[PDB]
């Protein structure tokens, strides 16, 4: 719903092909102001100086309107071949965009636009495109003390994925980004070494799954 | 200076922003004229 | 670059004549400003990403990295990386030609001691916070537990890092220390960037040397045409100056603007990098450089940006049978 | 040779005021309120000291803004807002809860094709 707003309610958010298409037509309105322009000749209209002048030095006349007006176009032309290889390098980055975000989902950090990114949708614009991504970014945060491993027997467990936290009591591992406290079981550990190594590994009890099942 | 800007965009709204209106220069106040053997007229009247 | 000065200096005898080639004057500078507006804009986006500038704690125990180098130095005026001030070292009157033909140089929006901000807040988010403040709130997390993930990253399990620690600790601190004996003596790998500083200042000078070109009319001092002729004569003459000038000018625009859009993409690459690099851990292989990627630290150079990229690269292999 | 530089006429929209603050870029202040900035000399804008987020850029980080009644003001630019992460080698900070953001990005993709 946003979006709408954030389109409807600014002017500016476009302004990225609002200034194509400005430029495009700037340039135009110079190069056509060129024409009226006396380049050093008695005049910018082409018939007067034929008009008014015998042709034979009318020649040297028209050749400051033509090498005024050929070179005029020589700097509109390589104006629009910079300007155009711009928009060449940035119709890449839409494709690429295209292909990887849209498409696929992307594992580039903010090539996609802020956060983590789930899916994009793409929407035309004149001369242009535009992306709505849908981009995944975490809000409330918890201090937790950490440990990077933990002691049971003397071997240390280590999270399989994700870490341990505790809130100060007990012992969770969880995933990364975002908190869903596990009680911590070998399915969520994989031994590795033992304790001496390990900086700043804590003691604690890892349940087993097995262990209960037995008994009877 | 606010009204020569306001030519540069050519429009009457001007947009939030800074914008390069004709530069000036400096004028100067006075001309320096400097020049540095000599003729023997003390060698040839007296 | 002040077209009208620039082409004729101060003397309307030329200031005439150049309005008749009219927005020849003007567009010039809607070029050089096109440029010069959106060289900020490079710098905004390779180094303003970061929503909030951080700042390390008091205290650093990191696990044995001692980032002291990279951070920013306390005691220096402007804050900066002890690694940092060797490039302002070798990378480096000319500029009072230039401040008096008309060819002025615009500060850059950002000085120095903003950038040092920045590349010091990115450094410190990266350090304390892993990579999720590119994401969203940065997040405290133990510098030494997010090197566990970033293994994961490339692969290897992070029961690796929590016995090797010390080990890549030493390899880490040391590989540190022999760059800073690189830049110490290496004038090179800084080409690139002296490179650019070179080539602008290069078509700057070139610039102003076409000056004191004839162009064909009977002297380049715009004043000694008029002086010595009467100026119907001259409204000729000026010609081949201004045609001369004025060409030059739109050689060496439409240089700055094939350059700068060369630097153009290197900006981009550098956001490239800044965002998927430094904020995040890059899966694009030799991207970050050779070997499996840890970790990038940015570090401001003048007019560019150099990466430090941590990477991970396997050494003593064994023969094994396999199945 | 005697200085020169661009005159800039910083202004918010003339929709919000007809008050412009000139900025002549690269003069010391005597060949024109005045302010004598890194940039140039800046007339008609009131230094101010407590810095904020950037609003319109001049140069050297000086960044004008329009309120205070108000006048034009101008001061050092402030980079973002600072913070310090409480940082401890035990300390892990988990989002428990997130945010579903949609972002609009805007491309060029052709322009206006002329012969
Ligand atoms: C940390 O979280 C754990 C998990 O909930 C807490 O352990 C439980 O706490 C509740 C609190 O009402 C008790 O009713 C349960 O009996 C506890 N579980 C067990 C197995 O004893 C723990 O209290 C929390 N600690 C803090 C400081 O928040
Ligand atoms: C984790 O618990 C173990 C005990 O299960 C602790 O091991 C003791 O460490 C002290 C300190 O050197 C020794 O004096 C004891 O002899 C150890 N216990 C045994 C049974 O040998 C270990 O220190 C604890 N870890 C931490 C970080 O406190
Ligand atoms: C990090 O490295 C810096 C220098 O690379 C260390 O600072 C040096 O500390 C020694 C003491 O062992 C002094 O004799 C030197 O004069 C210091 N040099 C400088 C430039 O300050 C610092 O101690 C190291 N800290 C850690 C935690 O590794
Ligand atoms: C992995 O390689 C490193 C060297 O890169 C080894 O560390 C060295 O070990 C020797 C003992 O043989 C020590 O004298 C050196 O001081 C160590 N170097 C450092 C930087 O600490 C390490 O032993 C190797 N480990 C394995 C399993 O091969
Ligand atoms: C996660 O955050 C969302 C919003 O950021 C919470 O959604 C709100 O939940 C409250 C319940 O206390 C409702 O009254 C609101 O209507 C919800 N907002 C919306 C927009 O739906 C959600 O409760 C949070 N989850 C947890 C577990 O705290
Ligand atoms: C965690 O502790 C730090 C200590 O300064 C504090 O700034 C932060 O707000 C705490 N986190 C929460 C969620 O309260
Ligand atoms: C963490 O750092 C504190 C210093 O405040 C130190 O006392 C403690 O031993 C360290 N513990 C770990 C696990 O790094
Ligand atoms: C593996 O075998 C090849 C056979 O040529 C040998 O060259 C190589 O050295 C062996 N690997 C090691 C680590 O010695
Ligand atoms: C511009 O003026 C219009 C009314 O003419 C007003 O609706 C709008 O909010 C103003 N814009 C700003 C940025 O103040
Ligand atoms: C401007 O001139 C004054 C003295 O007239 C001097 O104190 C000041 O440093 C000068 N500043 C600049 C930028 O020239
Ligand atoms: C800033 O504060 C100093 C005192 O610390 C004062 O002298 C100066 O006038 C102030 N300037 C502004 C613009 O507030």
């Amino acid at each position: 719903g946003k979006i709408q707003d954030s389109l409807s309610s600014t002017a500016s958010a476009l302004g990225k092909l609002q200034d194509v298409v400005n430029q495009n037509a700037q340039a135009l309105n110079t190069l056509v102001k060129q024409l009226s322009s006396n380049f050093g000749a008695i005049s910018s209209v082409l018939n007067d100086i034929l008009s008014r002048l015998d042709k034979v030095e009318a020649e040297v006349q028209i050749d400051r309107l033509i090498t005024g007006r050929l070179q005029s176009l020589q700097t509109y032309v390589t104006q629009q071949l910079i300007r155009a290889a711009e928009i060449r390098a940035s119709a890449n980055l839409a494709a690429t965009k295209m292909s990887e975000c849209v498409l696929g989902q992307s594992k580039r950090v903010d090539f996609c636009g802020k956060g983590y990114h789930l899916m994009s949708f793409p929407q035309s614009a004149p001369h242009g495109v535009v992306f709505l991504h849908v981009t995944y970014v975490p809000a409330q945060e918890k201090n937790f003390t950490t440990a990077p491993a933990i002691c049971h027997d003397g071997k240390a467990h280590f999270p399989r994925e994700g870490v341990f936290v505790s809130n100060g009591t007990h012992w969770f591992v969880t995933q990364r980004n975002f908190y869903e406290p596990q009680i911590i079981t070998t399915d969520n550990t994989f031994v590795s070494g033992n304790c001496d190594v390990v900086i700043g590994i804590v003691n604690n009890t890892v349940y087993d799954p097995l262990q209960p099942e037995l008994d009877s | 200076p606010l009204s020569e800007t306001k030519c540069t965009l050519k429009s009457f709204t001007v947009e939030k922003g800074i914008y390069q209106t004709s530069n000036f220069r400096v004028q100067p106040t006075e001309s320096i004229v400097r020049f540095p053997n000599l003729c023997p007229f003390g060698e040839v009247f007296n | 670059v002040d077209c009208t000065m620039y082409i004729c200096g101060d003397s309307t005898e030329c200031s005439n004549l150049l309005l008749q080639y009219g927005s020849f004057c003007t567009q010039l500078n809607r070029a050089l400003t096109g440029i010069a507006v959106e060289q900020d804009k490079n710098t905004q986006e390779v180094f303003a990403q970061v929503k909030q500038i951080y700042k390390t704690p008091p205290i650093k125990d990191f696990g044995g990295f001692n980032f002291s180098q990279i951070l920013p130095d306390p005691s220096k005026p402007s804050k900066r990386s002890f690694i940092e001030d060797l490039l302002f070292n070798k990378v480096t009157d000319l500029i009072c030609a230039q401040k008096f033909n008309g060819l002025t140089v615009l500060p850059p929006l950002l000085t120095d001691e903003m950038i040092a901000q920045y590349t010091s807040a990115l450094l410190a988010g990266t350090i304390t916070s892993g990579w999720t403040f590119g994401a969203g709130a940065a997040l405290q997390i133990p510098f030494a537990m997010q090197m566990a993930y970033r293994f994961n990253g490339i692969g290897v399990t992070q029961n690796v890092l929590y016995e090797n620690q010390k080990l890549i600790a030493n390899q880490f601190n040391s590989a540190i220390g022999k760059i800073q004996d690189s830049l110490s003596s290496t004038a090179s790998a800084l080409g690139k960037l002296q490179d650019v500083v070179n080539q602008n200042a290069q078509a700057l000078n070139t610039l102003v040397k076409q000056l004191s070109s004839n162009f064909g009319a009977i002297s380049s001092v715009l004043n000694d045409i008029l002086s010595r002729l009467d100026k119907v004569e001259a409204e000729v003459q000026i010609d081949r100056l201004i045609t001369g000038r004025l060409q030059s000018l739109q050689t060496y625009v439409t240089q700055q603007l094939i350059r700068a859009a060369e630097i153009r993409a290197s900006a981009n690459l550098a956001a490239t990098k800044m965002s998927e690099c430094v904020l995040g851990q890059s899966k694009r292989v030799d991207f970050c450089g050779k070997g499996y990627h840890l970790m990038s630290f940015p570090q401001s150079a003048p007019h560019g940006v150099v990466f430090l990229h941590v990477t991970y690269v396997p050494a003593q292999e064994k023969n094994f049978t396999t199945a | 040779p005697c200085s020169f530089g661009g005159v800039s006429v910083i202004t918010p929209g003339t929709n919000t005021s007809n008050q412009v603050a000139v900025l002549y870029q690269d003069v010391n202040c005597t060949e024109v309120n005045v302010f004598q900035t890194r940039a140039g000399c800046l007339i008609g804008a009131e230094h101010v000291n407590n810095s904020y987020e950037c609003d319109i850029p001049i140069g050297a980080g000086i960044c004008a803004s329009y309120q205070t009644s108000q006048s034009i003001i101008a001061y050092t630019m402030s980079l973002g807002a600072e913070n310090s992460v409480a940082y401890s080698n035990n300390s892990i900070a988990i989002p428990t809860n997130f945010t579903i953001s949609v972002t609009t990005e805007i491309l060029p993709v052709s322009m206006t094709k002329t012969s």
